C-alpha cells in the first residue's frame, strides 16, 4: 500500500544510515620491505615496533630462519615516502623497560661518503647488527 | 510491487499489537486502588510464580557457580594470582549472569505458564462470562498476576546472586586447595554498594517490568482453540528471550559507559 | 493453607540471602579536614595511605589543585578522636618498595615549643613538602 | 489504534535518549595547539597524559615526525582557556612506574624575564626537550 | 520449493561461519630427537626454546629424569633436514636476561679430526654439559 | 550447525566494540588471538559440548 513503501524504504535508509556510520566510524598504508641479518633476535616477535631515535616508524614482519647460512633474516615494513636515508646505519634492539617488548631501535646518520651516498630503499639488506644485550652475561662476567 | 502488498498489511498488523499491549495494560492499573480483596488474592498468585519458581533457581545457581569457580580457575593459574578467584566469580555474578541467566529461567517457567493459564481461562470462557458477572477483569484477574512478576523477580536474583556465591566458594577454596580466609578478603574491598550492589537490581527489576508484560499480553490475544494456544507459550519464550538481550545490551551501556 | 506457609519460606529465604551478600561478600567513620599543600603529587592517587611512621591513618579524599596559586592542596581525612596532634610536623611521599603504591608517610613528634602547642584538626594547612621523590634523581645521581 | 503510533514512538525515542547520553560520556572541550620538539619518545603513545605539576591538562593527538628535519614534532592540545603562562617551562617524560605509560609531564614556573612576558598558546613550538629516558644507555654505563 | 531453498542456504551459512572461525583460531613438522645428559636443568619447563647461536631451531619434548643413574636424561627437537651437524658441540644453557626462560643456546663447532666426521642424529646422546646457573648462589655469594 | 554459526557471529560483534568503537588496532586483535587457542582440546572440544 502506500504505507508500506514509505515506510519500508525508511527502515532501509536508516539500515544503510547506521551502516555507512559504521564503516566510516574508526576511518593499510603501501610500504617497502627492508632485509637485515642479525645475531639475537630473541624477545621481539612480530608487529614489534621499529624506531629511528624513538619515533616508531614501522613493524617487524615476516619473521623467520634463513634456513642455509641460519642467520636470522627479518624483512621490515618502512614506508615509501622514506627516499633520502644514506647507508651509515646501526641497528638496535632496544626495550625501554626492564621487560616492554623488545623493540627494535635503529640508529641513522647522514655521514655522506666521499665515494657517493648509497640509497636505503626498496629491498637493501642491513648487514649491521647490535648482537642484543644477554644480561646474563653482563652481571655475569662483571663479577667473575 | 505484488509482493510489496503483502507487507504492507504486515507493517499495519504488527504495530496494532503494540497498541493493544499499551490499551490492555493501562486498563489494568488505574482506578479502586482496593487492598482488601486483593492482598490474600496477591499472595496466592505468588505461590504459583514465586514458590515454584524457586527450586530450579537454586538448583541451577550451584551449578553456574561451580563451573565459574573451575573455568575461571585455569585462567588465574595461566596468570598466577589466586587471590583473584574471590573478585572475579563475585564481580562476574553480580553485573553480568546474575540478572541475565535468572530472567532467562524465569521466561522459562514463570514466563510461559502464566500464559497458559490465561489463554486457557478465555478459551472455557471463564474471562467471558466473567463480563456477565460485571467484575472488569483485568484490574481483577491481570493486575494480581502482574504485580505477581514484579514483586517475585528481584527476590529471585538475590536469592540466585547469593547461593550462586556460595557454589563458587565451594571449589575454589575447599576441593582447589585455597585459604579460607585470603578468598573473602580481596572480595572485601572488590565491589562498592552505589554502583554494583544497586546496580544488579537495577538490571533485574527492568527485566521484570518486560517479560510480565509480555507474557501476560499473549495469553490476552491468542487464538482461543487449542492449536492457537501452544504456538502463543511458544511465541512467549522467543519473545522474552530477544527482550532480555534487547535491553542487557542497552542497559550494560549505561551503567559501564 | 498450603501455599500461606511456603511463600513466608520464600519471603524468609530471599532474607537471609540479602544478608549474605552484603555482609559476608562486600561488608565508614565520620572524619574531619585538614589541607595541606604540596609541591609534587605525581603518583599520588586518591585514597592512597596517609600514614604516621608508616601505620596508616588516613586516606586520600582530595586530588585537586586549587586554580590560583599552583600549589597541589590535598584535604586529608583523619579521624575524629585525634585530638592531641601538635603543630610539629613534616610531611612526605613514599612508596613502600621499588614501585608499591606512592603512599603519604607523613611526619610528626612531640616535640612542644615554648609558645604553647598548637593542635592540627579541624582543617588547619601545614606548610611542608618534599619534591625530592621523582623517577629523574637517579637517573641524574647516578650518573653526571 | 492510533495509541502506540504516538506513544511507542516516544518509547523508541526514549531508549535513544537514553543510549545518546551514556556514549558520549564513554568516548568535548575547544583547546588550542601547542607544538613540541623532542628527541626521543619511547613508550609515549598517542592519547597519552600531557600533565603539569601531575594534573593532566591534555592529551596527545599528533604522532607524526616531521620528515625533513628528524625532530619529533608533537603537537599538544592545551584548553582555550590557558592563556596565562610565561615561556620558562620544560619537557619531560616521566612514567608513573616502572612501566606506567610513559606520559609527558612537562613542568613551568613563573620565572619572569626583565623583557616581557611571552606567552605560549595558539601553536607555538617549546624548545625545551628532555632526552632521558632510554634505560639501555645508563646499564651499559656502569658497566665500562 | 521453498524449504528446499533454506536449509540450502543454512548449511552455506554454516559453511561460511565454519571456515572463518577455523581460519582465525587455527592460524606439523616430522623431526627426529637428541638425547642429552646435563647437570642442571633448574628454571627449564618443557617446550622451551633450544637454539644455536640465540635462534631457537628446536623444543624441548621430553622433561624427565633417568631414574636409573640420576643424569638429567633430556631430548630435543631436532628438525629431519639437520644431517650436517658434527660432534663438536657444546651444550650451554643461557637466560636471555635475568628472567627470560632460562632456555637453551647450545654451540657448535665444524671442527673436524684426524679419524673421520661422526654426525649427531636420530637419538644421539650429546655429551658437553653445562652445568648450568646456580645463579641464586651466584647472587648471594657476590653479594657477600 | 547452530553453535557454530552462533560463535561466529557472536565473536564478529566482539571484534566490533573493542576494535572500532573503543579505539584498539585491527591488526593486534587478531593478532593475540591467532597463537590463542588451539585445535585439539580448544576447537573440537567447542562441537563435543554441543554434540552432547
Amino acid at each position: 500500500k502506500k504505507n508500506e513503501i514509505w515506510v519500508g524504504i525508511f527502515l532501509l535508509a536508516a539500515l544503510l544510515a547506521a551502516l555507512f556510520v559504521c564503516l566510516k566510524a574508526a576511518n593499510t598504508e603501501p610500504t617497502y620491505t627492508l632485509y637485515a641479518t642479525f645475531d639475537n633476535i630473541g624477545g621481539l616477535k612480530a608487529r614489534s615496533p621499529v624506531s629511528i631515535g624513538g619515533v616508531v616508524v614501522g613493524r617487524v614482519a615476516d619473521i623467520t630462519l634463513d634456513p642455509k647460512t641460519y642467520l636470522p633474516r627479518v624483512t621490515l615494513e618502512i614506508e615509501q615516502r622514506y627516499n633520502h636515508i644514506p647507508d651509515t646505519s646501526s641497528l638496535s634492539i632496544r626495550t625501554s623497560g626492564l621487560l616492554g617488548e623488545q623493540y627494535l631501535a635503529l640508529n641513522v646518520g647522514f655521514e655522506d661518503p666521499e665515494l657517493g651516498t648509497a640509497i636505503l630503499k626498496d629491498g637493501d639488506t642491513i648487514q649491521d647488527t647490535k648482537s642484543a644485550m644477554v644480561l646474563e652475561d653482563l652481571i655475569g662476567q662483571f663479577l667473575y | 510491487l505484488n509482493a510489496l502488498a503483502s507487507l504492507g498489511h504486515k507493517g499495519i498488523k504488527t504495530l496494532r499489537t503494540f497498541g493493544r499491549a499499551g490499551l490492555m495494560l493501562f486498563n489494568a492499573l488505574v482506578g479502586k486502588p482496593e487492598f482488601r480483596k486483593h492482598a490474600p488474592l496477591l499472595v496466592r498468585q505468588l505461590y504459583n510464580v514465586g514458590v515454584l519458581s524457586m527450586l530450579i533457581i537454586v538448583v541451577s545457581g550451584v551449578f553456574i557457580g561451580m563451573v565459574l569457580g573451575l573455568q575461571g580457575y585455569l585462567v588465574l593459574t595461566t596468570y598466577s594470582a589466586e587471590t583473584s578467584l574471590g573478585m572475579l566469580v563475585a564481580l562476574s555474578l553480580l553485573r553480568e549472569l546474575g540478572p541475565v541467566v535468572a530472567a532467562l529461567l524465569f521466561a522459562g517457567r514463570a514466563g510461559s505458564a502464566l500464559t497458559a493459564e490465561i489463554g486457557l481461562m478465555r478459551a472455557t470462557e471463564q474471562l467471558s462470562s466473567m463480563e456477565m458477572m460485571a467484575v472488569d477483569p483485568l484490574r481483577r484477574v491481570i493486575s494480581p498476576r502482574f504485580w505477581a512478576g514484579v514483586i517475585s523477580l528481584p527476590l529471585l536474583t538475590v536469592i540466585f546472586v547469593a547461593v550462586g556465591i556460595w557454589g563458587g566458594s565451594l571449589v575454589g577454596v575447599s576441593w582447589k586447595g585455597i585459604d579460607s580466609g585470603f578468598f573473602w578478603s580481596a572480595m572485601q574491598n572488590a565491589v562498592d554498594w552505589r554502583m554494583d550492589l544497586v546496580n544488579c537490581l537495577i538490571k533485574s527489576v527492568v527485566f521484570a517490568i518486560t517479560v510480565t508484560w509480555i507474557s501476560l499480553f499473549n495469553g490476552y490475544d491468542a487464538i482461543p482453540t487449542s492449536a492457537g494456544i501452544s504456538r502463543a507459550t511458544t511465541r512467549t519464550v522467543v519473545h522474552s528471550s530477544l527482550a532480555v538481550l534487547g535491553l542487557d545490551f542497552v542497559l550494560t551501556a549505561l551503567m559501564f559507559g
